């Protein structure tokens, strides 16, 4: 569900930041991150769902 | 089996959880227990107090693919450093909400493991982040109480709504 997806990509990209060595894959985890947060404070569930998406391709590279 | 989160402003938050004096297979079923509860929420770290168990006991799991679950029983933290690093936390007993919070991001931890035996770790980033937030909701503490009073009720009032529509 919505809630559990939000969730699971917070916890994706934060691990991610932590076991990245590239700061450039601990900036775009951050950045995720950041947008997730700001959509997720609006209860804007169409970005969320978008960025969670997103999230899960660049963690894929 | 999942069991059930307490939700901020629940006052049994602010128990202050007693050390757990015997490691024992009940203990073992409580942590397997609170491993599942905390893998479907899902989050990585949970604390008995967040379950209604008052007892000091955290697990955790920081890995990609759930291969190092962790406990923390009796756990205590000292910092080995005076440098703060923010880092924006959210809690699964403050649902919904994701702030900032300075904490040191350099401790070592002290603890038994899950076979009762004492282990000490320096951790850094993010375990250093969850254990301190783990340890505070076994001192009744939750990471709200580092915000301000204006943030912290509008949290409140906001949880306290969607609870009272829950009932
Ligand atoms: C960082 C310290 C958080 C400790 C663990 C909490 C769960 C909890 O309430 N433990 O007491 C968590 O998993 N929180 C998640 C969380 O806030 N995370 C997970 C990765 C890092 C951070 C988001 O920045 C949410 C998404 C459920
Ligand atoms: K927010
Ligand atoms: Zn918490």
């Amino acid at each position: 569900d919505y809630i559990r997806e939000l969730r699971a990509a917070l916890i994706l990209l934060a691990l991610k930041k932590q076991h990245a060595e590239d700061p450039d894959a601990q900036r775009v985890a951050d950045e995720l991150m950041k947008k997730l947060f700001d959509a997720a404070h609006r209860n804007d569930k169409d970005k969320v769902k978008k960025v969670v998406e997103e999230a899960k391709k660049v963690v894929s590279t | 089996a999942i069991l059930n989160i307490l939700e901020f402003p629940d006052p049994r938050l602010r128990t202050i959880a007693k050390p757990v004096e015997v490691v024992d297979d009940a203990v073992r079923q409580l942590i397997d227990d609170m491993f599942e509860t905390m893998y479907e929420a899902p989050g990585i770290g949970l604390a008995a107090t967040q379950v209604n168990v008052h007892k000091r006991i955290v697990v955790m799991d920081l890995s990609e693919d759930k291969s190092e679950p962790r406990v923390f029983i009796n756990p205590e933290f000292e910092p080995l450093t005076e440098d703060m690093d923010q880092y924006q936390e959210g809690c699964l007993s403050v649902p919904g909400f994701y702030e900032n919070v300075d904490r040191p991001q350099k401790v070592r931890i002290k603890a038994l493991d899950r076979d009762g035996n004492p282990f000490e770790e320096v951790a850094e980033g993010l375990l250093a982040v969850c254990i301190q937030h783990e340890c505070d909701h076994l001192n009744g503490k939750l990471f709200v109480d580092y915000l301000s009073t204006l943030k912290r009720d509008r949290i409140r009032k906001k949880l306290e709504k969607q609870h009272r529509q829950q009932a």
